[PDB]
């Protein structure tokens, strides 16, 4: 499943007992409950721009 | 870099300027609070390991906005099969004497997962370059910090597209090619360490760093970044250690 698209997640993919999937994120993120999306839990998460985000 | 444009003040927040001496060093990527990414080479004809300083939240070199945090280079980890005046395992992992403060002008880069970045980031075509590198071949380096969007190439592809050379290295498993063939755009020797940061999907992550190339925009080549996909195990482990006595540690590779 993570093989195509990134199994639908947003950020990392982890595959399961043959068609189970999991979705992760990086740290200062949390995984929301669609399974697949990653939103900030920090003031600076990696890999966002403040000033773009801000705007 | 060669025909980008200047990167606008906070839009490559994980840029590091690596200083020996108060000059002009090599480039960097910031990766949380105390860890530094940039290029093995750019410590080779180092003697002075105690006054190498890392600068975040830098962007125009002229004058001190008070974003600018510097910092001194506590470790520098290098990998045991990158081997001094050669091109392979082009990487370094440095460890900052005191973590920074992440401001709206400090961020780190995500350090992606190895799966992510292999199935995932590698397939993504453009990616940004960024440095106060040369701005043209036998040219002055830049005052204000540059960024450039480079394709990637497929390595077949790459050494096909590429007039040959003598001498010139091989390009192997921990390197990739980026950039155009028709001299107008590339990262220069200034810009080595420096971050190749793809986007997806909202994010930014470390896909490569500024490692070698011929000459500066050279017609026929391209620029080679160091595969910074094939050292996320090796550098992870690495930021789970304890600090060592003396600036310079050889990490063996895997
Ligand atoms: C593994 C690194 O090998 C090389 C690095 C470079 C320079 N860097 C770059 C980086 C990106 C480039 C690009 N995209 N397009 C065109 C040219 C480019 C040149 C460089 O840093 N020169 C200076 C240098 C070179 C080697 C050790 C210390 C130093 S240094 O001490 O000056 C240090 C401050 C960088 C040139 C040739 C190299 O190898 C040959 C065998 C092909
Ligand atoms: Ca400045």
């Amino acid at each position: 499943i993570c093989v195509n698209e990134n199994g639908g997640c947003e950020q990392y993919c982890s595959d399961h007992t043959g068609t189970k999937r999991s979705c992760r994120c990086h740290e200062g993120y949390s995984l929301l409950a669609d399974g697949v999306s990653c939103t900030p839990t920090v003031e600076y998460p990696c890999g966002k721009i403040p000033i773009l985000e801000k705007r | 870099i060669v025909g980008g444009k200047v990167c606008p003040k906070g839009e490559c927040p994980w840029q590091v300027l690596l200083l020996v001496n108060g000059a002009q060093l090599c480039g960097g990527t910031l990766i949380n609070t105390i860890w530094v990414v940039s290029a093995a080479h750019c410590f080779d004809k180092i003697k002075n390991w105690r006054n190498l300083i890392a600068v975040l939240g830098e962007h125009d070199l002229s004058e001190h906005d008070g974003d600018e945090q510097s910092r001194r280079v506590a470790q520098v980890i290098i990998p045991s099969t990158y081997v001094p005046g050669t091109t392979n395992h082009d990487i370094a992992l440095l460890r900052l004497h005191q973590p920074v403060v992440l401001t709206d002008h400090v961020v780190p880069l995500c350090l992606p997962e190895r799966t992510f970045s292999e199935r995932t980031l590698a397939f993504v075509r453009f990616s940004l370059v960024s440095g106060w590198g040369q701005l043209l071949d036998r040219g002055a380096t830049a005052l204000e910090l540059m960024v450039l969007n480079v394709p990637r190439l497929m390595t077949q592809d790459c050494l096909q597209q590429s007039r040959k050379v003598g001498d010139s290295p091989n390009i192997t498993e921990y390197m990739f090619c980026a950039g155009y063939s028709d001299g107008s755009k590339d990262s220069c020797k200034g810009d080595s360490g420096g971050p190749h940061a793809t986007h997806y999907r909202g994010t930014w992550y470390l896909t490569g760093i500024v490692s070698w190339g011929q000459g500066c925009a050279t017609v026929g080549h391209f620029g080679v970044y160091t595969r910074v996909s094939q050292y996320i195990e090796w550098l992870q482990k690495l930021m789970r250690s304890e600090p060592r006595p003396g600036v310079l540690l050889r990490a063996p590779f895997p």
